[PDB]
């Protein structure tokens, strides 16, 4: 009977967090596109020589 | 949407003429039952496969 | 297996199957696009492929 | 007829034949249920292994407003995307094996 929990940070605003998920939507696209032309322009499957 | 036809070998074929041919194969067809039918049916579309399957060519070597 | 990677057209349909939607699943798939049955000349063929455009017929309009 | 189930809370089976876009129908769906009403849930989505990738460029490419977590890898990785995976927002679709 000394100590006790605690808990805050209750907070959660329908509209604006529905304007921050659309706005997430932005990086998610960026991430997409970034990833797809990376991988295409990087890639480019193949091989290297060998280091004797 | 169109379609395509295809030709029988002239040669390789003469195997699906003479196995249609034979009265053993029209006996066990006229019978009816499904079993010989449709082992028939496939025993042909077999033959429409390039009849390799049906009767491969044996690789020949000295006795 | 799944979406077949579109953009291909010339779908030869080696054999005819006889079996339930076969080619409709295929031609869903596709829809520019082309067909080829290959259709062996000189035999029941004819007649077995217009009994499974019959069936493909029925199983459109059910 | 998703949404008209959703609004009389029942639950759904769609057995449309394969090839007519049910990904897209559910995802349509989902932003319905995120577009007006509100609710962009953690929606859970199993899916088989070989389809895990498909549905989610599916999902980035008509609704690009989902928080996407791919549930795979290792225990490891799986401990490590789980930290802090029960905050609010977190993540709005889930989508495992």
């Amino acid at each position: 009977r000394r100590k006790g929990p605690h808990c805050e940070r209750p907070l959660t605003q329908e509209e604006l967090l529905r304007e921050a998920k659309i706005t997430e939507e932005l990086n998610l696209r960026s991430l997409e596109t970034y990833e797809r032309l990376e991988a295409d322009k990087k890639k480019q499957v193949h091989k290297k020589r060998k280091c004797p | 949407e169109h379609v395509i036809r295809c030709r029988l070998s002239k040669r390789q074929r003469c195997l699906y003429d003479d196995f249609m041919a034979q009265t053993t194969t029209k006996e066990t067809l006229a019978t009816g039952h499904f079993m010989s039918v449709i082992n028939i049916l496939m025993q042909l579309r077999k033959v429409c496969n390039h009849p390799n399957l049906f009767d491969p060519r044996p690789v020949t070597s000295p006795f | 297996v799944g979406v077949n990677l579109t953009g291909a057209d010339t779908v030869v349909f080696y054999d005819s199957d006889w079996n339930p939607t076969m080619d409709a699943q295929a031609q869903d798939r596709c829809h520019d696009v082309h067909i080829y049955r290959l259709i062996s000349e000189r035999t029941v063929e004819e007649n077995i492929l217009k009994k499974a455009n019959q069936k493909r017929m029925l199983g459109d309009m059910a | 007829w998703l949404v008209t189930m959703y609004e009389k809370k029942l639950n759904g089976i769609l057995a449309d034949e394969m090839g007519l876009g049910k990904t897209i129908q559910t995802i349509s769906l989902l932003a319905h249920l995120a577009c007006e009403k509100g609710n962009w849930g953690p929606h859970l989505i199993i899916v088989p292994t070989s389809v895990m990738l498909n549905w989610e460029m599916e999902l980035k490419r008509w609704c690009p407003s989902f928080k996407i977590l791919t549930y795979y890898g290792a225990q490891k990785e799986r401990k490590l995307k789980r930290q802090g995976w029960t905050k609010p927002n977190a993540f709005h679709v889930c989508i495992t094996s």
